[PDB]
RNA sequence: CAGCUAGUUGGUGGGGUAACGGCCUACCAAGGCAAUGACGUGUAGCUAUGCUGAGAAGUAGAAUAGCCACAAUGGGACUG
RNA sequence: AUUGGGCGUAAAGCAAGCGCAGGCGGAUUGAAAAGUCUGGUGUUAAAGGCAGCUGCUUAACAGUUGUAUGCAUUGGAAAC
RNA sequence: CAAGGAUAGCACCGGUGAUUGGAGUUAAGUCGUAACAAGGUACCCCUACGAGAACGUGGGGGUGGAUCACC
RNA sequence: CUGCCGAUAAGGUCUUCAAAA
């Protein structure tokens, strides 16, 4: 505009905000305040598995689940995979992404880690899936 | 450290190790792409990036050496005065390794760094236990002595075949070499000054 | 030897009563990497026959290039509609630091070293045309000699 | 010598002068007139001896309180000028002042840099080889 | 987040502090800061530097190095 | 988008005016020298940054010498 | 002199809450057909009232309106 | 010369390529 305009008024930049907000919130659980720090991955539990629709183009049964994190935060999160072991009531351990089917999930469970079980019968990029080397 | 199949590698960019006994060979006198999928049309017209990074491994695939050692050359070379395409090729042909090849001791690249590597080889003052050791020509590289006498010298004995920048001198095995090597002792296989700028891009 | 690459090739269309009538586009710039350098945009059903259109125009116009010691020698900008490009001088030994319309350009008309940006749109046509016209506005030291009654740019 | 018309001019001096130059260029008039100031009349000095401009000459009225240059532009054979283009560095609000280290080389030397250090206006090559700085009026080339 | 500040502003004599000082005291006054952002809210150890950028600069204040602050929480003092 | 962007039809000229503070501003002369420019001195800790070299089989790395930036003071320049 | 304790009323901030308001997102749900052509009553802006709903009408304002036309 | 005149399930092809003769 003018020199003398943004001596008063400077130049405002845009914010930015991240795309997995709920990895990065820590409840210390003994003074009850939620902090933002960032984490990679974050380990949660599960409440409700079931199905979801795609958007438009995609037609399909996509098996989402309503898994809640170490902290206070519902997310529905979707299994990566073909076939599941969840039975409501597991725990699990989250990742970041954002599949583009289902309106609102921005998370992906890391496949064979914890209580989830890995994912067999898979021997192309086996090491994103979790499973071991047939050898 | 490297690839088992040679011939694939050098039969597919169509150059071989300069005397193309990779090429020829002693079957089908092959020189199509490798695999199923060799014959078919399709063939000119790679991009700016496809053709540079084809012929940046023809560049690192000649010497045997891994993309990050060549970040590493290529960062300490870059800065100095200006346009150093004089050193860098000097540089790049400075490997101990491919000297020793290039010196008419051994029948291939990789087997002399089996040697290198082995300890059988002596630097101006010193032993080479490493086959990446940075040379500057005025070194009398002198071999060993405990190798003269392998059943396997007679090829390697057999160096008055050898390129006009290593000055040999057999029998006494001084070792030295000078005369940096001309774009002539630099075939056409790669042969190539913008892949400068392309690590220009890749590596700051 | 007039080398030519082509630059793009857009898939162009109109409409008809039923169908589309589609012809290939193509911009091929010639040049003898001596200081002579153009371009043809052509448009026809097959690719050979657009091929062979776009080389004969871009031949019919053929503009005069100077270079100095292989770069350019004073900073510029090429204006086309919303495109534009800023060339600037380089010391011999960076290379071309080009890329895309720009790069092609610059090898085909002769330069080595040379410093790009395109500070504007990603239109295959209004980079060379942006790159054109700032290269045609160049002033050479000798001209402003004539103009400035020096002594053949000495200082 | 005499007019007919009434001479105006903008309250900025350089950019004015600036103006002046730039638009009898595009629109290929050749003689125009404006008041007189020192700074004007040193930048133009400095103008005609680097050749940019044919002559400049400053005029004063029979009372001697005004004063108008009326100076013409340099064509040559064909009427193409010797002007290429003017941009203007000590602009109103920000003024430029610069050290010899970041002292400006215009289109590597073929266009000149109006510095006025502290014996008026003065060209970039006197300005390096006296390595003084100052204020930057405006960049021709 | 538009008023805030009553030892807050100044003088006097005295006391106290390694030292100057509303640091403290008695008296006399009503000032001081504030739209060029006081005050309030939220946040944070600061810096040399690390990463990035052609540059202007953006970003984190790893390691280590300077300064400050702290030692379960909140106060007081001895020795020196 | 200071360097380095825009506001007719794409986001963006307040419905218009009177206007304090702020920003900008005719020509000439004199002085001062606050900006501006320049010389000398002090300082800007060391490590890190860049150059050269040495030492580890070369490197990574370590050491080594060089390498600015700003502030204050003093002495001049007088074009804005 | 004074940490702390008890009592007391203001100030700021957070979580939660029966019930309720709208919002977005959703392959093939129901009632109309408001807008894009003169969209079949030209459209749009401000405003007031009214109606299942898009919206209708009154007042002012615009062409970012079609047709029309002139030797 | 101005009656009346409302609606139309979802997702979809089609340009393979100029290296050249
Ligand atoms: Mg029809
Ligand atoms: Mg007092
Ligand atoms: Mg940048
Ligand atoms: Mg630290
Ligand atoms: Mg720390
Ligand atoms: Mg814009
Ligand atoms: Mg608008
Ligand atoms: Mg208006
Ligand atoms: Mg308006
Ligand atoms: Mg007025
Ligand atoms: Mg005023
Ligand atoms: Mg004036
Ligand atoms: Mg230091
Ligand atoms: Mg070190
Ligand atoms: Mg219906
Ligand atoms: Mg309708
Ligand atoms: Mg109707
Ligand atoms: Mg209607
Ligand atoms: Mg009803
Ligand atoms: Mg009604
Ligand atoms: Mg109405
Ligand atoms: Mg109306
Ligand atoms: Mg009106
Ligand atoms: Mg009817």
């Amino acid at each position: 505009a003018t020199i003398a305009q943004l001596i008063r008024k400077p130049r405002k930049k845009k914010k930015v905000k991240s795309k997995s907000p709920a990895l990065h919130y820590n409840l210390n659980l003994l003074n009850k305040k939620v902090t933002n720090v960032y984490s990679p991955l974050k380990r949660g539990v599960c409440t409700r598995v079931g199905t979801m629709t795609p958007k438009k183009p995609n037609s399909a049964l996509r098996k989402y689940a309503k898994v809640r994190l170490t902290n206070g935060f519902e997310v529905l999160t979707y299994i990566p995979g073909e076939g599941h072991n969840l039975q409501e009531h597991s725990v699990t351990l989250l990742r970041g992404g954002r599949v583009k089917d289902l309106p609102g999930v921005r998370y992906h469970i890391v496949r064979g880690t914890l209580d989830t079980v890995g994912v067999e019968k898979r021997r192309q990029q086996r090491s994103a899936y979790g499973a071991k080397k047939p050898k | 450290k490297y690839t088992g199949s040679i011939f694939k590698r050098s039969r597919r960019l169509g150059f071989s190790l300069l005397e193309n006994n990779k090429e020829f060979s002693k079957g089908k006198k092959r020189k199509t792409i490798p695999g199923q999928h060799g014959n078919r049309f399709r063939s000119s017209t790679m991009s700016g990036y496809a053709q540079q990074l084809q012929e940046k491994q023809r560049m690192q695939y000649m010497y045997g050496i891994t993309d990050k050692q060549f970040r590493r050359l290529f960062r300490l070379v870059l800065k100095q005065r200006g346009n150093l395409a004089v050193n860098l090729f000097r540089v790049l042909e400075s490997r101990l390794d491919n000297i020793v090849y290039r010196m008419g001791f051994a029948p291939t690249r990789r087997s002399a760094r089996q040697l290198v590597n082995h300890g059988h080889v002596l630097l101006n003052d010193r032993t080479v236990d490493t086959p990446s050791i940075i040379l500057n020509p005025g070194d009398k590289v002198r071999l060993k002595a405990k190798t003269i006498k392998i059943p396997i010298v007679k090829a390697a004995s057999e160096s008055g075949v050898v390129s006009p920048f290593v000055e040999t001198n057999n029998k006494t095995f001084e070792g030295t070499y000078v005369r940096f090597p001309e774009r002539s002792e630099l075939p056409a296989g790669i042969n190539e000054s913008y892949v400068v700028e392309w690590y220009k891009r890749l590596v700051k | 030897e007039f080398e030519e690459r082509i630059v793009k090739l857009k898939r162009i269309s109109k409409t008809t009563k039923g169908g589309r009538n589609m012809r290939f586009s193509v911009l091929v710039v010639v040049g003898n990497r001596k200081g002579k350098i153009g371009y043809g945009i052509a448009k026809a059903l097959e690719v050979p026959n657009a091929i062979k259109k776009a080389i004969k125009a871009a031949h019919n116009s053929l503009h005069t290039i100077e270079i100095h010691k292989g770069s350019i020698y004073h900073e510029v900008i090429g204006r086309s509609g919303a495109s534009r490009v800023l060339l600037k001088p380089a010391p011999q030994g960076t290379g071309i630091i080009a890329g895309g319309a720009i790069r092609a350009i610059i090898e085909l008309a002769g330069y080595s070293d040379i410093y790009t940006k395109n500070l504007g749109r990603n239109t295959p046509i209004n980079m060379i045309h942006a790159t054109m016209d700032g290269i045609l506005k160049q002033l050479s030291p000798r001209r402003v000699a004539i103009l400035r009654n020096k002594n053949l740019n000495e200082l | 010598i005499t007019t007919t018309k009434p001479i105006k001019a903008h309250f900025d001096p350089v950019a004015d002068l600036l103006t002046k130059i730039n638009n009898a260029r595009k629109a290929k008039l050749m003689t125009v007139t404006t008041i007189a100031s020192k700074l004007k009349i040193a930048i133009l000095e400095i103008l005609v001896k680097e050749g940019y401009l044919a002559n400049f000459q400053v005029l004063e009225n029979k009372s001697k309180t005004k004063r108008i240059v009326t100076f013409n532009l340099k064509y040559t054979q064909r009427r193409i000028p010797s002007i290429n283009g003017v941009k203007q560095i000590s602009k109103p609000g920000l003024r430029i002042y610069r050290p010899f280290e970041k002292l400006p080389l215009v289109l590597n030397g073929l266009g000149i840099a109006i510095i006025s250090t502290s014996d008026g206006v003065m060209t970039d090559k006197v300005a390096r080889l006296k390595k003084i700085g100052g204020e930057i009026l405006a960049y021709v080339w």
